[PDB]
C-alpha cells in the first residue's frame, strides 16, 4: 500500500524531527536470497549496458552493475558471486577490443576479479543466457565463440586467468554439467557432450539426432543446472526435455505446451526467454500467444504452466502486459518474473495465481534477460 | 549467316591442319568431351597442356571454353578494378582477339606465321568455299584477312548455345523444374552468404540473367607456384607469373599476381584447378580458402601433399579484405559447397560427375 | 502494428519495418543513420559476413534472397529499430539466424553493431 | 506536470522529483538505484564535494541547507531522473551550481555520474535565495 | 510530399527492375555546408554519448560520431574538421580515465587525430559549448579545467599534441579571440583576457565589473568567434553583449529580451542553449516562456527574436513543441534549430517565419547541444 | 549545588596559590581576557606557555577553554573512530579528569603532590567554608578528596554559560536575529560544501543544537614540528609528538600523529594555531589545507616563513581522503573563510578582532 518512496520520506522526516545523525556512505546490498533477480539490459546492441539487481520481494532495485557490449551475465546459483563476460573498446565502439570477465561480490558489487580474455574471443550475439555458463562448482566460466569456428573458452575464476579455447563440432550453447563437461546442441540435431582437460583434445560424444531438420529449437532453452534439466521448446510450443543429471543425455517424452485446437487457432510461443523451469515444482512456464508462424520473437501476453512430467496444463495466465521473457524464483511459492522489453519493466507475479504483485520499471533501454540464483 | 560463321568456326575448331605438325586442333586441348579442357597427361599431369611439337608445356592450366562467351571484353571500371578479357591474365581483350594466339604460339599449335595458317586453309576446298561465302573471294590469299576471319569464325562458334547451354541442375532449379538435394541447397546457401559470393557471382547485388559464377575481376588469392608445371614449362626457378600485370599496358604493381576469377560452371569436371593447375581435387581448391580464416594448423596444409600450401608466388596484393572473412568453413560446409558446385555442370557432362564423386 | 500478426511486406518505404527487404532484419535500418538501403554510414565498417532470408516482393510477385550485412564499429544508431524474422531459424542454422552480430570481415576488426543493410543476392531457389 | 510552474515541495515521497530536499538536485535520485536518500548504492563512490541549496521543508516551514553529494563511478542509473534548480546559480557560483559533476573527493578518482543524495547539513537561508 | 524512405524505396525498385548493379560500400557524408547541423546527446550523463550529423535542408541524418562522458564538441567554422574533447574509462564508467581530443574528417567522419590530455584534465559538467573552444585559426583547442582550480588547457591540433595548462584566476568559459588569446567570465563579475605566448604565466587583464553579484548570467551564452560577439543573457532576459572584435572588451548597450511588462507576468528565458545569434543578421534568438524564477532549465515553448543593435523585438514564435535548445544556420534565410531534449527531436524551423518545416526524431536519449559551422 | 560549585571553581581558577611558587593560576595561561588562552610572550612567542617556575615551556599551544564543556567524554564510536576527551591528544577523558593535571605538572603549576595542593587550600579560610559547604566537613584535610573536589569545582566552572555563551555573530545569524555579510555568507557556504565540514562540524547531517565546529574526532593533518617551540619545550630534536597514540590505552598505530579537531569558536582570537602553535595567522592555518589540493608552487610554502611547510612530524595516517578534496581554495575563498571564522567569536571578544 505505502510505496517505498513514501516509507522513506516518513522515516527521513522522523529522523529530522528526532535529531538523529547518520553517516552518508556506500550501502551494501542485502544478502543475496531466493527472491533476488537480475535483469540484464542488452540495450538493443548498445556498446554499454546495465544489469539491475532487484529485490523481487520488495520490488526494489538494490544495486546495478555496468557492462560493455552484449555481455553475458551469470549468477552463481549459491549466491556467492555474480560475473559477466563483457567486451569494451578503447574508443567507445571502435578501436582495440578487450574481452574480459569480471567477478563481483554480490553485496558490495565490487569487482573481485577482472580477467582479460586473449584475442577478443567472445561470441557477439543477442544475449542467450546459455552462451556463457558457470560450471556447477563455480570455479570455471565457459563462453561460446563462433568465429572463426564454433569453440568454447574456458576461464578459471578461482585462479583468475583465462585457460584455453576448445575446438568443438558445429554446435551451439553450453550447458555445463560438471567441473569439466558440458553439452552443446549441434546443427545435425544431436547434442554433443564435451569433456575437457587442461590440455589435449577434448572428448566429444554425440547423442542420437533428436529432432527433425524442420523442427526449430529456440535460442533460449531453460536449463536447470542443479536438476540437469534442459527444457527446449520448438517454434510450435512442442517441448523437448533432456535429462543430463546422469552425466549423459536421456531424452524425456516430448510434451505440447499448446493444445491441438490452440495450435489450429494460431497459438505459438514467442518472445526472448520464452520458457522457465521451476526445479522444485518440476514445472514449465511458456510464453505464448496467437501469432503468425514467423513472429516468434515478439512479446506474448499469456503464460501457460504445465507439469513437466505429464505435460498437463496447470494454468494459463493472462499476463496483462507485453512480455518477452519469463523466469521464476526457485524457492517455494515462487515469483514469476515477466520482463517487458518494450515497457522496460519487470513485472513480478505470483507464479501460482498469475496475479501481478508489483513491478520495477525504468530498467534500461531494452532489458531482455532475467537471471535468478537457485539457492535452495 | 550467324549460323554459317559459327559452322565455319566449328570446322576450324576441330581441325588439326591448323597446327605445325598437324597433330593439334583447338579441340585437342579444349576437348568437348571434357567441358572444353585438356584430358591429356603431360609432364605435370593435367596441370598444363602439351603443344603440337609434342614437348612444349604451357605454364598455365587450359581453361574451359564453356561460358567464356559471357565474359565482358577487358576494361577498367570506375572503381579502378580491371574486369573481363580472356586468358587467366586478361591479356586478350575478348574471344576474337584470343583465337589466333594458340595458332601461332610455339608452345601450343606452333604455326610459324599467319601466312602458314592461310596456306593450310587454302589446301582445303571446303574452307575456300566456306571462308569465301562469308568473307569474300580471295580471303584465303591474304594471310592477314584469313587469320582474322578464322579467329572471328572461332569466336562465333564459341558464342553458340552449344558452349553455354545453361542446362545445369542449378539452371533447372532456378527455373523451378526441379529442386536441389538438401546438401546442394545448403551448398548454395553457404556459397551466397560466405565470401565466395564476393568474387564468384556476376553482380554485387540484384540477380544475374545468365549467372556464370564469376565477377570477371582480377584477384591474387595468394597461390603458390605449381613446381612440377613450372619445371615442365621451362620458365625458370626465378620466374614469377605476374598475372594481370603481364598484360601489355598494365604497369600498376598492385596488379601483380592477380588472375581472372574463373567461371565456376563445369568446375566439377575441369580439374585440376587454379591458373597453374596446382590442385587436383575440387575440395582442395575450396579448402585453400580456409588458410585465411582458420586458426587450426591443418588450414595451412595442402591436403594433397601434406605440406604447407607454400609461399604465395606473389606475396603482395592479396585480396585479404575478402579472403580474411573471420569464418572458417567446416567440413559439412565444404561438402555442401562441392555438392552445390557440381550442380553447375552442364547436362551433357553430368555422366562425368560419377567418376569425380 | 499488431506485433503478432503475419508480417505484411510493402515496397514503398525503406525506413519502415514492414519494408519488404527487411523481412529478416534485426537492429536498425542503415538508411536511418546516414547509410542507405545497401550502403553503410560514414565512419562505420562494412562486414563481409551476412545472413539471409527469402523476402517476398509485393511489387513483382517474386521472392528474393536478401543477404543482410552489418555496418560495424559504431555504437547502435538508435534510429529505425526493427526486428523481423521471416524464415528466421535459430542460431544453429546461422546463415538464417539474425541475433548474431554479423560484423565478421569488417575493416579494422570492427565488431560493434551500428545498423544493417538489405541488398538482394538472388531470386529465391 | 507543468514543468514551468513554481516547484511545490512535498515531504511524502523521496523518489519523486518534487520531494522537498530535491530542490536543487540534478541527475537521478540514489534511492532508486539501491542507495537511499542520503547514502550511495553499492559499488559507487561517494564524493566529498557538494553543492548546496537551501530547501524549504513544507512540513516544519523551516529552510534547510541540502549539501548534495554525488555517487560516482557508475554509468548514470537511468532511474528516477530529476532536475530541480531552486536557488541554482550559474557555474561561476559553483557552490550553488548543479550541472557540475560533483564527484571530487570520490574514492579511486571516480568521476562518472550515477546518482545524487540529499543530506541536510544546516539550517539557514541565502541572500540570493 | 514523398518522404526520404519512400523516394529510396522507389529508387531501389527501379534499380531492381532495370537490373542495375551497385557496390555495397561506406558512404561519404555530403560535403559540410551551412545547413549541416550537429546535435550532441550528453544522454543525461550516460558514460557514452552520440553526436548526430544532420543535413538541415533534407532533415536527414547523414552521419554520427560516438563520444564518451560529457564530451565537448567543437566544429571548425570553415567546415574543414570537427573535434571533441572526450573522456573514457577503462571499464565503462570506472577505472583509469582517459581524456582525449579527437579531430574528424567531416566527410568520412574518420578520426584524423586522437590526442591524449594528461592528468585527466577536462571539466566534467553538463555540456556548455564554450567550455571547450577552437582558436580562430583552428590550430589550437582550449578546454576548461575546474579542478583543482580554474585553468585552461592548450591543445595543439596542428602538432597533434597537448601543450600545457594556463593558470587563470577564478573565471569560467573560454572565448578565443586569437591564436593566443581568449576571454573568460569571472566570479567578481568581470571578464578576464588571457593572452598566452608559448611559455610562462599568461598575461591576464580584467575588464570593469559589468554586472552585480545578484544578476545571474547563464551557462550558455552565444559566442560568434567570427563577429567576436559574446551574447550573454541573464536569468531575466537582460542581455549583455560584449564586443571582442578588437582584442579588448567593449561592452555594448545592455538590452532586455523581455518587456518590463512581460517579466512582471512571469516571462523568463529558460532551457539549455537558451540563446542563438545570427552573425550576418546581427540578431539574437531567445528561448522564453512563462515560468517561476527558479525553473530556468525547463523547456520553453516560445522563441523571441531581437535586434542586437537596438534590442527591438522582431518576432515571437510559438514553437509548437517543448524546446530546450536553439541555434541557427549562419547562411542567408537561416534555419532555426529547436531541439527538444524531451522529444529527442530536432525541429527545423524557418528562422524568418517560425514555421516548422521538418524534424528529425530519435536523436539519442537526451539531446541538448546544437552546433553549426559559420562558413560564410 | 551547581551554582555554588561553579563559584568555588571560579575562585580556584584565578588562584595562584595552586602553583608551587604561588605565581601561576589556571587563568595565567587561560586568560579570560584572551578567550582563555595565553597572552604571555615566551621563548617561542605565543606558541607554548611557561610554567610557575618561570623557565619550563610546554610543547603544545594552550587551547581555549571556551566550549570545551561541549566535547563528549573520550570514547571510540561504532565506526572505530575515537572522539571527545580533553587535551590535544585526548589523553584526559573529560574536564574533571583534566583539571588536576596542570596543578601537578612540573612544567606548569608544578605542585609536588595532592597534599601540597590540599595544604594551600587549607591556608584560605574562604576555601574551608566554600569546600566544606559543598563536599562536607574535613574535605580539605584529605588530600585526595580536596584535589578531586577542586577538579570538580574547576570542571563545573568551565561548564558555565560564561565559557560557552553561544553569543557569536554566527549564533545570532542562526537565530535569525542578524544576517551574515555577503563575504561571511560566502565563507559559511564554502566552509559547509568544502572539506572543512567533514571535520569541523559536529554532525554528519542534520542540524546541531549547539554547534561547536568540531566533530570531536582525531586526525593527522600532517603538520610539521614547530622548531622554536620544540626547542623551548626541551623535549629535544629527536622527539616525536604522536598525538592520540600518547593517550594511555591507545595502542593502535593508525592513531599516531592524530590530534583532536579543535572547536573553531573564537579561533580568530586564539592564535597562534594548531597543536604546537606553529602558525601565527588564521589565514596561514587555512592556507595549510591547500598543500593537499593545490598544484601551485606557492601551496608548498608557509607564507610566514617563505620556506616549505616542513615534512609532517608524523608521515603516517594522514587524513588524505578528506584532505585531498581535489579542490584548491583561491584567495577569495580563503578571505571568505577568514570572515566566516571571525563570526565564531564570542560577543565579549569582538573587541579583540583588531
Ligand atoms: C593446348 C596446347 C591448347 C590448344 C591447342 C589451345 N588452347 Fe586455348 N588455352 C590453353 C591454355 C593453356 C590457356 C590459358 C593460357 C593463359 O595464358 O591463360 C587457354 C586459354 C583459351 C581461352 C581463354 C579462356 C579464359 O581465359 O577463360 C580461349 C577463349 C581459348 N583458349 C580458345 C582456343 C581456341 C579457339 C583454340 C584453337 C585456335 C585454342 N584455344 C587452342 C590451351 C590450348
Ligand atoms: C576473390 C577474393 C575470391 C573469393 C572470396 C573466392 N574466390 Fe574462388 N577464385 C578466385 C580467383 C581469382 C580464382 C582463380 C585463382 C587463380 O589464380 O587461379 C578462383 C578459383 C576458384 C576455383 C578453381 C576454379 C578453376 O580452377 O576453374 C574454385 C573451385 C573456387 N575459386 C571456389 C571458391 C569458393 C567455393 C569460395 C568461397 C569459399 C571462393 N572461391 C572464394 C577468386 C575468389
Ligand atoms: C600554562 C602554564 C597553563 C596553566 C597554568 C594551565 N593550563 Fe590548561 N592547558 C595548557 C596547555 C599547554 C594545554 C594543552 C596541553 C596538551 O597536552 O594538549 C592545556 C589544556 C587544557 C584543557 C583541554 C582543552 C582542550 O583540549 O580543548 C583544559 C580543560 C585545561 N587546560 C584547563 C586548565 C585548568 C582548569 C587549569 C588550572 C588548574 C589549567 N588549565 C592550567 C596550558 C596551561
Ligand atoms: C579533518 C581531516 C579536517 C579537515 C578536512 C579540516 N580540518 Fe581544520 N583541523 C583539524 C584538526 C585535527 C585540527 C588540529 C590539527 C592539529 O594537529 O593541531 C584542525 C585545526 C584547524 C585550525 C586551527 C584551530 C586552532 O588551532 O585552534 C583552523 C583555523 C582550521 N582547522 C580550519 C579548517 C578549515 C577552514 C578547513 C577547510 C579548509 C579545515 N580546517 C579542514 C581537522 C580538519
Ligand atoms: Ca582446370
Ligand atoms: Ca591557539
Ligand atoms: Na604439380
Ligand atoms: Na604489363
Ligand atoms: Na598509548
Amino acid at each position: 500500500q505505502e510505496t517505498q518512496g513514501q516509507a522513506a520520506a516518513r522515516a527521513a522526516a522522523a529522523d529530522l524531527a528526532a535529531g538523529q545523525d547518520d553517516e552518508p556512505r556506500i550501502l551494501e546490498a542485502p544478502a543475496p536470497d531466493a527472491r533476488r533477480v537480475y535483469v540484464n539490459d542488452p540495450a538493443h546492441f548498445a556498446a554499454v549496458t546495465q544489469q539491475f539487481v532487484i529485490d523481487g520481494e520488495a520490488g526494489r532495485v538494490i544495486g546495478m552493475i555496468d557492462g560493455g557490449f552484449l555481455p553475458n551475465p551469470v549468477v552463481a546459483d549459491d549466491g556467492s558471486f555474480i560475473a559477466h563476460a563483457s567486451t569494451v573498446f578503447s574508443r567507445i565502439a571502435r578501436g582495440e577490443r578487450t574481452d574480459y570477465v569480471e567477478v563481483f561480490d554480490p553485496v558490495t558489487l565490487l569487482p573481485t576479479a577482472d580477467i582479460e580474455l586473449p584475442d577478443a574471443p567472445r561470441f557477439l550475439v543477442g544475449t542467450y543466457p546459455w552462451m556463457t555458463s558457470l560450471t556447477p562448482d563455480g570455479k570455471t566460466l565457459l563462453f561460446y565463440q563462433f568465429s572463426p569456428a564454433p569453440a568454447v573458452g574456458v576461464v578459471d575464476l578461482e585462479g583468475k586467468a583465462f585457460k584455453r579455447m576448445l575446438d568443438v563440432p558445429d554446435c551451439y550453447h553450453i550447458f555445463p554439467t560438471a567441473p569439466d563437461t558440458f553439452f552443446m546442441h549441434c546443427r545435425d540435431g544431436s547434442l554433443a557432450k564435451v569433456a575437457f582437460g587442461t590440455e589435449g583434445t577434448p572428448e566429444i560424444t554425440h547423442t542420437e539426432v533428436f529432432h527433425p531438420e524442420d523442427e526449430f529449437l529456440i535460442n533460449h532453452p531453460a536449463y536447470s543446472q542443479k536438476a540437469g534439466r534442459l527444457v527446449w521448446p520448438t517454434y510450435t510450443g512442442k517441448i523437448h526435455q533432456i535429462d543430463l543429471s546422469s552425466g549423459d543425455a536421456k531424452f524425456l517424452p516430448a510434451v505440447e505446451a499448446l493444445t491441438e485446437a490452440e495450435r489450429a487457432d494460431g497459438w505459438r510461443p514467442g518472445g526472448w526467454q520464452q520458457v522457465a523451469y521451476h526445479r522444485a515444482l518440476d514445472r514449465i512456464y511458456l510464453l505464448v500467444d496467437q501469432r503468425d508462424e514467423w513472429r516468434h520473437k515478439t512479446a506474448s501476453r499469456f503464460v501457460v504452466v504445465l507439469d513437466a512430467k505429464t505435460g498437463e496444463r496447470l494454468a494459463k495466465f493472462e499476463m496483462g502486459h507485453e512480455i518477452d521473457s519469463i523466469n521464476v524464483s526457485q524457492d517455494e511459492k515462487p515469483l514469476l518474473y515477466a520482463l517487458s522489453t518494450g515497457d522496460k519493466t519487470l513485472y513480478i507475479h505470483d507464479a501460482e495465481s498469475g496475479e501481478e504483485l508489483r513491478s520495477v520499471n525504468q530498467l534500461g533501454h531494452g532489458p531482455q534477460v532475467i537471471t535468478t540464483a537457485d539457492m535452495g | 549467316a550467324d549460323d554459317a560463321l559459327a559452322a565455319l568456326g566449328a570446322q576450324l575448331f576441330v581441325d588439326p591442319a591448323l597446327s605445325r605438325n598437324a597433330t593439334q586442333s583447338c579441340a585437342t586441348c579444349h576437348d568437348p568431351a571434357r567441358a572444353f579442357t585438356d584430358p591429356r597427361e603431360g609432364k605435370a599431369g593435367l596441370a598444363v597442356s602439351v603443344g603440337d611439337d609434342g614437348q612444349s608445356h604451357g605454364d598455365r592450366n587450359t581453361p574451359t571454353l564453356g561460358y567464356a562467351a559471357l565474359v565482358p571484353a577487358f576494361h577498367r571500371d570506375a572503381n579502378g578494378k580491371y574486369k573481363g578479357g580472356q586468358f587467366w591474365d586478361g591479356r586478350a581483350d575478348d574471344l576474337k582477339q584470343q583465337a589466333g594466339q594458340p595458332m601461332l604460339n610455339p608452345v601450343e599449335m606452333a604455326m610459324p606465321d599467319r601466312a602458314a595458317v592461310a596456306a593450310r586453309l587454302r589446301d582445303d576446298p571446303a574452307y575456300r568455299t566456306g571462308f569465301e561465302a562469308l568473307f569474300g573471294k580471295g580471303v584465303l590469299d591474304d594471310p592477314e584477312r584469313a587469320f582474322d576471319a578464322a579467329a572471328e569464325a572461332l569466336a562465333a562458334y564459341q558464342a553458340t548455345g552449344e558452349f553455354s547451354p545453361f542446362d545445369s541442375k542449378y539452371d533447372r532449379v532456378m527455373r523451378g523444374e526441379e529442386k536441389f538435394t538438401p546438401l546442394e541447397e545448403f551448398g548454395y546457401t553457404v556459397f551466397i552468404t560466405w565470401n565466395c559470393r564476393l568474387c564468384h557471382m556476376q553482380r554485387k547485388q540484384g540477380v544475374a540473367e545468365r549467372e556464370t559464377f564469376t565477377n570477371f575481376e582480377y584477384h591474387n588469392i595468394g597461390l603458390p607456384v605449381n613446381e612440377t608445371a613450372r619445371e615442365a614449362s621451362g620458365l625458370g626457378a626465378d620466374h614469377v607469373d605476374h598475372g594481370l600485370l603481364a598484360r601489355p599496358g598494365i604497369e600498376d604493381p598492385a596488379q601483380s599476381g592477380r588472375f581472372k576469377v574463373p567461371s565456376l560452371r563445369n568446375v566439377a569436371v575441369t580439374g585440376p584447378y587454379m591458373h597453374n593447375g596446382v590442385f587436383t581435387d575440387l575440395r582442395t581448391a575450396i579448402l585453400f580458402y580456409n588458410k585465411y580464416t582458420s586458426r587450426r594448423p591443418e588450414a595451412k596444409i595442402n591436403p594433397e601433399t601434406g605440406a604447407p600450401w607454400g609461399e604465395p608466388e606473389v606475396a603482395r596484393n592479396l585480396s585479404l579484405a575478402e579472403l580474411q572473412s573471420g569464418l572458417m568453413l567446416d567440413d559439412g560446409r565444404v561438402d555442401a559447397l562441392v555438392a552445390f558446385l557440381e550442380t553447375l555442370t552442364d547436362r551433357r557432362y553430368e555422366p562425368l560427375l560419377e567418376e569425380s564423386r | 502494428t499488431d506485433p503478432r500478426a503475419k508480417w505484411v511486406p510493402q515496397d514503398n518505404d525503406i525506413q519502415a519495418c514492414d519494408y519488404w527487404r527487411h523481412c529478416s532484419i534485426d537492429g536498425n535500418i542503415c538508411d536511418c543513420s546516414g547509410g542507405s538501403l545497401t550502403n553503410c554510414p560514414p565512419g562505420t565498417k562494412l562486414a563481409t559476413a551476412s545472413w539471409v532470408a527469402s523476402c517476398y516482393n509485393p511489387t513483382d510477385g517474386q521472392s528474393y534472397l536478401i543477404a543482410y550485412r552489418d555496418c560495424c564499429g559504431y555504437n547502435v544508431s538508435g534510429r529505425c529499430p526493427c526486428l523481423n524474422t521471416e524464415g528466421e531459424l535459430p542460431v544453429y542454422r546461422p546463415e538464417f539466424a539474425n541475433d548474431i552480430i554479423w560484423c565478421f570481415g569488417a575493416e579494422d576488426d570492427a565488431m560493434t553493431y551500428h545498423c544493417t543493410i538489405s541488398p538482394i543476392v538472388g531470386k529465391a531457389s
